[PDB]
């Protein structure tokens, strides 16, 4: 038993040591010579009413005209961001949701949370309603984010320490990813739909791969618990943030970090993160309020899109990249361009 | 208008749609929504009869509509999940009175240390607590044979049923430091009729009064 | 059995291939460079076509 | 689905009729209904239409005023009412469905229409037969006298099929998409007020009469339709 | 001399219709304010600022400068008035009484739907009773039999109209306004000092304000309409009286909705 500690403690201090010996520059020091964007502004162009309590989840389609929304009061809507209308509405079981997909095909949609069962609804049948496709269940604690694979695999993050990989149409899990110690919170999948990474409640981060089931390599350096994970366009990136007013970039090659987000003013949490179509804008949002956008190169920028009166808990971007959609504690949902 | 026919057909799809939300909503906020909390086998599954993840109960007493969170097969970090229940009307909380001296470190002063980290938090600043204390007669015939003191040092009292009860229901309500906010309601777990509901019925009647007026600046 | 699954899983993590940091940052910033064209919130679109 | 229609029959001039829909297997509560016609030897003819929520209710320029168009939600039932009948109205019904939200796929099912016997974008079908070889490519054409090209981008004209001793069923929706349950060797485009579909790789069942409509702004005015014969 | 009295007078009509413009706005801008006591306050508003675009400024000419007016702007002019000040006044009763329910029965008053037209119904009955007090008599006034005088009511003449309007319109409002306050205390009685303290101030000024700002005039009136009908010269008290009226409508935007907590945050909204 002592042995393998040591061993254990010896290959961490190897690998720690690979790690320093293989940072050599930063780009702190290469971005110096980068012009900036500049001030950067944004005015609300619509404003989508109806929902009644908090908003938990926001997602968009793979169009960039049709929109989810997830509230507290059990209630689903699929809206059109180009005229303001209803599409859809739909009801639920179980009023504690905390997670919704949307379907690349646009046919199905799915939800999550405290019940411990992933509801997958689909759109276009010969009736003219929307029903209950599939109920998956095999978790022990509380979903925190789903995602759609393909048409025919999806992806399942839970509060025990475990990630889960389903095949709907057989009704049973294929493969089980365990590791973590404690509460799992964020997953983002990779463009080119073979790896994902995912974010737990004890300040570390690892990278999976789906077909084998082994863990890929693991990230750690917070000072506390990591709240939100997004995933960089090419696949060779992402960026997190924690409950200590702080974000930051890692790589998956480096194997390092890169740059840190944070501010002296700004002592509140961080909920959602998400890039933009080229890689060149983060946007953050926090509990004071507003949200922030950041120079991804350069990190110093503040240009809050105010307008909330609450907390703001989920951002989302269009696949063509001409719009930002906000959605808080208010109640209300706002487009922004 | 500038609009083709298909297009005042969605619009007249999206009118019938916020009428149905706006009227499920509206009934939807006429409803009193209880938390349910409890130490380890506090005998809270006794209040549930006698009225995994979360386990939701309902009950219509005397024109209202009732629903009961239980929320005991959640084991994961409370921090993370608790602040979806900032609009409940109430916390109800069990504690065990015969579970003094029984080891895990006896129960008591866990329940105390569970106690002072709820009211004190900081999404409950406004949101009142009913307090059960139960199993009373395994403590009446607990303590002929056994002295308050393997507990509680300070005691200094008559060895009587009704000299223990009060002392311990004072040290309880000691806890509280938010006096001019929220109040703090006690009972003795009846076990022969239906007092039980009765209680939490009279506690939630002057909680809506009491919001009722300090929602007008009166 | 824990001190044996923990040694496995750190010699599995600890033989990976590495490259410098300097190599990731030019990456990124050629990625950034390459698509200045087609990013409508950092140079707006005329009003002629734009959806809002 | 399934809609069912009954009602018709034989009446003396005047008098009055009532025909009744019936259906079975959707949400009735979700979907507009359309009654359109045909006459005995010529192509069809839009008669009425009623929408979701009972706002809207529109009627022919020839008999308004003259016919009652009416719904029922929780029984499933569609009613229309008509008196004094002269001779124009000799003639079989139909009724469709239609449903308008962003994506939908209107006239998509039609029923089995009923006889009745008694006692303006303009459309012009071009041809009136056409004889083909199967494996060979067809196109049918035909005309209209304005612009179909709305401003927000849509296309408003349909392409229906009828085989022999049947009932209609919805070949291309908005003029350039595809329905459900039909073969993908179809296709059509059009150059503006002037539209053209082609099929690739003829076989039997696909022979018969073809028809195209315009659904800019009310009233639908229709064709006299294309018949393709081997 | 003429110039401080028109500049008074200008601030006080400009001091309360943007007082009451104000809460209108604040109504019109939100949509989650879809209850009955924002529509009473809504009431309260239009009534309230009604109440000084009519009457202040063209009243400037009546007692400044020439009265180019004539009978047909005079009879205007009182009905206008009357109608006004009456509304009012039974619109502080309409929102003391929905306060009052609001406490002699929670659970009742938690589980009930009517939203649609009982509001509206309410809302039309008082004005309809607010014109049906004084419009008749006041429109059956034609006995002056003086060509030329101010524009005053024609029922100055004898004591048992004056009382009768006096008494419908003055006594029962306080005397319910007062049953009501009682009631809401006495079941909220039953930490406690500060409390009862607070709230027994609140509603000891939310009675004096009324009352002390009704009763003079009243009581002027009558007691020089019974016997000694001066009908000429009138000393300071009675000018006074005449304008202590006018200045309740000042004063009630200020109290009953800018207390409450849902329009403080609907006015921080704009
Ligand atoms: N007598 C009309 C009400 C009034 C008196 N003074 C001012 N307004």
């Amino acid at each position: 038993l002592d042995q393998l500690r040591q061993e254990a403690e010896q290959l961490k201090n190897q690998i720690r040591d690979a790690r320093k010996a293989c940072a050599d520059a930063t780009l702190s020091q290469i971005t110096n010579n980068i012009d900036p964007v500049g001030r950067i502004q944004m005015r609300t162009r619509r404003t989508l009413r109806g929902h009644l309590a908090k908003i938990y989840a926001m997602h968009w389609g793979t169009d960039s005209r049709l929109l989810v929304s997830a509230s507290q009061d059990g209630k689903l809507i699929i809206w059109d961001s180009y005229t303001t209308n209803k599409v859809h509405a739909i009801p639920l079981r179980s009023s504690w949701v905390m997670t919704c997909a949307y379907a690349p095909s646009g046919n199905y949609v799915a939800c999550g949370g405290l019940d411990n069962i992933c509801s997958i609804y689909n759109l276009k049948t010969r009736e003219g309603n929307v029903r209950v496709s599939r109920e998956l269940a095999g978790h022990t604690g509380y979903l925190s984010c789903c995602r759609f694979l393909d048409d025919n695999q999806i992806v399942t993050s839970s509060g025990d320490t475990t990630c889960a990989l389903w095949d709907i149409e057989t009704g049973q899990q294929t493969t089980t990813f365990t590791g973590h110690t404690g509460d799992v919170m964020s997953l983002s999948l990779a463009p080119d739909t073979r790896l994902f990474v995912s974010g737990a409640c004890d300040a570390s981060a690892k990278l999976w791969d789906v077909r084998e089931g082994m863990c890929r390599q693991t990230f750690t350096g917070h000072e506390s618990d990591i709240n939100a994970i997004c995933f960089f366009p090419n696949g060779n990136a992402f960026a997190t943030g924690s409950d200590d007013a702080t974000c930051r970039l890692f790589d998956l090659r480096a194997d390092q970090e890169l740059m840190t987000y944070s501010h002296d003013n700004i002592i509140c949490g961080i909920t959602s993160v998400s890039f933009s179509k080229s890689g060149r804008l983060l946007l953050a949002g926090y509990d004071d309020f507003n949200c922030n956008v950041w120079d991804a190169l350069k990190a110093d920028r503040a240009g809050v899109l105010a307008g909330h009166d609450n907390r703001v808990s989920c951002l989302g971007v269009t696949d063509d990249g001409m719009a930002v959609a906000t959605g808080s504690w208010d109640s209300f949902l706002k487009i922004w361009n | 208008c500038t609009l083709s026919a298909e297009d005042k057909a969605a619009v007249e799809r999206s009118k019938m749609i916020d009428r149905n939300l706006r009227e499920d909503g509206e009934k939807a906020a006429r409803e009193v929504k209880l938390l349910l909390l409890g130490a380890g086998e506090s005998g809270k599954s006794t209040i549930v009869k006698q009225m995994t993840g979360i386990v939701e109960t309902h009950f219509t007493f005397k024109d209202l509509h009732f629903k009961m969170f239980d929320v005991g097969a959640q084991r994961s970090e409370r921090k993370k999940w608790i602040h979806c229940f900032e609009g409940v009307t109430a916390i109800i909380f069990c504690v065990a009175l015969s579970d003094y001296d029984l080891v895990l470190m006896n129960r008591m002063h866990e329940s105390m240390k569970l106690f002072d980290s709820i009211c004190n938090n900081k999404w409950f600043t406004d949101t009142s607590i009913i307090l059960f204390l139960n199993k009373k007669d395994l403590f009446e015939e607990k303590i002929k044979k056994s002295p308050l003191t393997i507990c509680y040092p300070e005691y200094a009292g008559s060895n009587t049923y009704e000299e223990a009860a009060a002392y311990i229901q004072c040290q309880f309500e000691d806890l509280n430091k938010r006096k001019d906010t929220k109040e703090i309601y006690t009972h003795f777990t009846c076990s022969t009729d239906t007092k039980n509901v009765q209680f939490v019925f009279d506690a939630v009647t002057d909680v809506i009064i009491k919001n009722n007026l300090k929602d007008c600046g009166l | 059995a824990q001190a044996r699954k923990l040694v496995e899983q750190l010699k599995m993590e600890a033989n990976i291939d590495r490259i410098k940091v300097s190599k990731a940052a030019a990456d990124l910033m050629a990625y950034c460079e390459a698509h200045a064209k087609e990013d409508p919130l950092l140079t707006p679109v005329p009003a002629s076509e734009n959806p809002f | 689905v399934q809609l069912v229609e009954s009602g018709g029959g034989l009446v003396q001039p005047g008098g009055s009729r009532k025909l009744s829909c019936s259906a079975s297997g959707f949400a009735f509560s979700s979907f507009g209904m359309h009654w359109v016609r045909q006459a005995p030897e010529k192509g069809l003819e839009w008669v009425a239409y009623i929408s979701s929520g009972s706002g809207t209710i529109y009627y022919a320029d020839t008999v308004k005023g003259r016919f009652t168009i009416s719904r029922d939600d929780p029984k499933n039932t569609l009613f229309l009412q008509m008196t004094s009948l002269r001779s124009e109205d000799t003639a079989m019904y139909y009724c469709v469905r239609s449903i308008y939200y962003y994506g939908s796929s209107p006239f998509d099912f039609w029923g089995q229409g009923t006889t009745l016997t008694v006692s303006d974008i303009v459309m012009t079908q071009a041809t009136s037969s056409v004889p083909v070889t199967p494996g060979e490519s067809v196109s049918i054409s035909c005309r209209s006298s304005k612009s179909l090209l709305h401003s927000n981008g849509n296309t408003y004209l349909y392409w229906f099929l009828q085989r022999p001793g049947q009932s209609p069923q919805l070949l291309i929706y908005r003029m350039s998409n595809l329905a459900s349950g039909v073969p993908d060797r179809f296709s059509g485009s059009g150059s503006g007020t002037a539209f053209t579909l082609t099929i690739s790789r003829l076989e039997a069942e696909d022979v018969g009469v073809y028809y195209c409509m315009q659904h800019l702004e009310y009233p639908l005015t229709f064709g006299a339709g294309t018949k393709l014969e081997l | 001399t003429r110039v401080t009295l028109a500049f008074f007078m200008s601030l006080v009509a400009f001091a309360i219709m943007l007082g009451n413009a104000l809460v209108i706005l604040a109504f019109v801008v939100d949509k989650n304010l879809r209850h009955r006591s924002s529509y009473f306050f809504l009431n309260l508003a239009i009534s309230d600022f009604f109440v000084g675009v009519i009457s202040i400024p063209l009243y400037i000419p009546h007692t400044l400068f020439e009265w180019d007016f004539g009978k047909e702007i005079c009879v205007f002019w009182l009905t206008t008035d009357y109608l006004l000040c009456t509304a009012s006044v039974y619109n502080i009763v309409l929102i003391s009484y929905d306060r009052y329910l609001s406490v002699s029965n929670a659970v009742s008053y938690r589980t009930q739907h009517t939203g649609v037209l009982k509001i509206v119904t309410l809302m039309v009955a008082v004005w309809v009773l607010a014109f049906l007090v004084n419009g008749p008599m006041i429109l059956v006034s034609e006995s002056w039999k003086d060509e030329g005088s101010e524009c005053e009511p024609g029922f100055f003449s004898e004591w048992y109209i004056l009382a009768i309007t006096s008494f419908l319109e003055f006594v029962i409002p306080v005397i319910l306004v007062a049953y009501f306050n009682m009631n809401i205390y006495w079941s909220l009685w039953k930490v406690e000092l500060l409390r009862a303290r607070r709230l027994a101030k609140s509603l000891a000024i939310l009675l004096g304000v009324f009352a002390v700002c009704w009763a003079p005039y009243s009581l002027f009136t009558i007691v020089l309409s019974f016997y000694s009908s001066a009908t000429g010269p009138k000393s300071v008290w009675y000018r006074i009286a005449f304008w202590l009226q006018w200045f309740n409508s000042f004063v009630n935007p200020l109290l009953y909705p800018l207390c409450h907590k849902r329009f403080q945050k609907a006015f921080l909204k704009i």
